[PDB]
């Protein structure tokens, strides 16, 4: 009972061809979890994650169930080997769905179908090749908002993810994103890095997609969470079904408050964040938000073993 | 200043960290707080000081202070 920890769940952009291959080879429950997802989706999700190509893995209505299933499989490895539940959970963007499954709010197969539809609604609202997301590194929030306002030119572009001090993600129309990134660099930003996502999440272009998502979420049972989950849009731990549904709807077209979410967990006494998903994106953010927090990833078998001991 | 001391200083400079925290077993991400952009810059800065050109197949293996020390030898 010594060190309090949370589980954090990554979102779109963290997928890679071949992710979780070592974990699956050690733990049969990984591929059993993908077989459940695959039955709900009508195709073999494990093969897509392992063979690709990256062009297919990067299409958002396939990206989202792939990442969700990867995170749920890692949580099932943890629990199967006797790991205890975390003190709280927070999911980054699509990761909020993975946290809600692991907390017992949404049934796993329901969630798999739900995030496939969410990707389809998002792609419908902003078609393939027309939107973009970019990570602006090392520039104050006043300047980025000014760069975005001046670069719109009748299009949409705005800051959507407050990921850390010194990292804000912007999103909107592809050409608007390029003009805003150039102006950010011209204003003193260290980098304007394009991200491997096929839709611009959390910007106003997603508002019609959120209207359709509200109707789909109404058709799904929500249970009371067994572990507190901090949501992205309000930085709140909701328990009622209607509150959680509304926060998912609003997440699609409002900013993700990841900095404030990690501050809140630390203020509740969390000392270590484990990243439950592929890649190390959330781990790389943690110390820039709260210098006294530590973080690590649970996507390799050796890391899993060391954390369980 | 030997190779190991020069590798340790650069890591401390790049990552903004006190020399006592740059221990031989620290990893850049989980212990010294680097992200994936900081590690690419750290590898570049190592190529600068030691006039080597690290092929990015084995730059991706340089994840700890000791891995960098051992590569520069
Ligand atoms: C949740 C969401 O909106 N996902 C799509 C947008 N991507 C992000 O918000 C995260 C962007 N930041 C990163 O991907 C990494 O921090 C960097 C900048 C690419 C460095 O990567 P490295 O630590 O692996």
């Amino acid at each position: 009972h010594m060190t309090q920890f949370a589980f954090v769940f990554p979102g779109q952009g963290s997928q890679t061809v071949g992710m979780l291959a070592d974990m699956a080879a050690s733990y049969p429950i990984v591929e059993e979890t993908f077989a459940e997802a695959s039955a709900a989706l009508g195709y073999d999700l494990w093969a897509l994650t392992q063979q690709g190509p990256a062009e297919e893995l990067n299409k958002t209505w396939q990206t989202q169930p792939a990442l969700l299933t990867a995170s749920v499989a890692l949580y099932r490895v943890w629990q199967q080997q006797g790991g205890k539940a975390p003190a709280m959970m927070a999911g980054h963007c699509l990761g909020e769905y993975s946290a809600l499954v692991c907390a017992g709010v949404i049934d796993f197969a329901d969630a798999v179908r739900l995030v496939e539809m969410r990707g389809k609604f998002m792609q419908e609202a902003v078609p393939e090749g027309t939107g973009a997301m970019a990570a602006i590194i090392g520039l104050d929030d006043a300047s980025i908002a000014k760069a975005c306002e001046e670069a719109a030119e009748g299009q949409v572009v705005s800051p959507v993810n407050f990921n850390s001090p010194g990292q804000v993600v912007i999103a909107g129309h592809k050409e608007a994103v390029e003009r805003a990134g150039a102006a950010c660099k011209a204003a003193g930003a260290k980098r304007a890095l394009p991200l491997p996502v096929s839709v611009p999440s959390h910007c106003a272009l997603m508002k019609p997609a959120a209207d359709k998502l509200a109707v789909e979420l109404a058709k799904i049972t929500f249970n009371a969470p067994t572990v507190p989950v901090v949501n992205n849009v309000d930085v709140k731990c909701e328990t009622n079904g209607d509150a959680i549904r509304d926060a998912l709807v609003r997440q699609l077209y409002n900013p993700v408050q990841w900095t404030k979410s990690v501050e809140y967990m630390a203020a509740q006494g969390v000392e270590h964040l484990y990243e439950v998903g592929p890649g190390k994106v959330l781990t790389g953010l943690t110390k820039r938000i709260v210098d006294t927090l530590t973080a690590s990833a649970l996507n390799e078998p050796s890391a899993m073993a060391a954390a369980l001991e | 200043s030997t190779i190991e001391e020069r590798v340790k200083k650069i890591i401390g400079e790049q990552l903004g960290v006190k020399q006592e925290e740059v221990t031989n077993n620290a990893s850049f991400v989980e212990d010294l707080g680097a992200d994936s952009l900081d590690t690419v810059e750290l590898v570049m800065a190592l190529e600068e000081e030691f006039d080597t050109e690290i092929p990015d197949e084995e730059a991706e293996k340089i994840t700890t202070v000791q891995a960098a020390i051992d590569y520069i030898n």
